[PDB]
């Protein structure tokens, strides 16, 4: 794969080649994939090889990424969210 | 000693604008 | 440095399968 | 499961017994099993077990490993990625490849 806008993966926290969980909200498949950078200001979603077979063009999808970490670091973590509206214009 | 698994961030509605069976990379 | 990520380690792209056995004993 | 030529494990940084994506380019299907090393030179791909209901002869697949580290060292990583052509010939570059 899933290749993204840069500006997108900065304001999410999502670094190239992390694995990602894609949730699709038009079909309701769900599946795992890794992050490729595609250009800043480019507003591209782009789903490569085998992960087309789970998304078309126009669906309305959410990107997650999970870390792991100690319990008592976990009890105030804050998760990096950005929120989307129209042809992936970033509010 | 006990290590959770969190939501680190996530991207919300956003829409695939390209869907490609045949890439290279 | 204790927040830890799940990255790609590597990939075999577009590999042929060659053989399938449900019956395999291993 | 799947049994993969030592020479293909060894080019993407692979381990025998070490947990494996499956993704299924022809038929879309998506699995998790292990890795199993087959006789090096072999060029050998076997899907065995309850994997072989996922893929049969002649499909295309791609084959990952993950592996877990800090934030630091997760942004400079390079992944091992190996490139295939015509009878499970391998190459280091997407450059030579048809489609």
């Amino acid at each position: 794969x899933c290749a993204i806008d840069q500006d997108f993966l900065d304001a999410a926290g999502i670094l190239e080649n992390e694995a990602i969980d894609i949730w699709n909200v038009t079909n309701g498949k769900r599946f795992s994939t890794y992050a490729i950078a595609a250009e800043r200001g480019s507003r591209i979603i782009s789903v490569n090889g085998a992960a087309a077979h789970c998304a078309s063009v126009g669906d309305i999808v959410i990107i997650a990424s999970f870390v792991t970490m100690p319990d008592e670091e976990a009890r105030t973590w804050r998760p990096n969210v950005a929120y989307f509206e129209g042809d992936n214009e970033m509010k | 000693s006990m290590i959770r698994t969190m939501l680190q961030g996530k991207l919300h509605r956003v829409k695939v604008t390209h869907a490609d069976l045949h890439y290279e990379g």
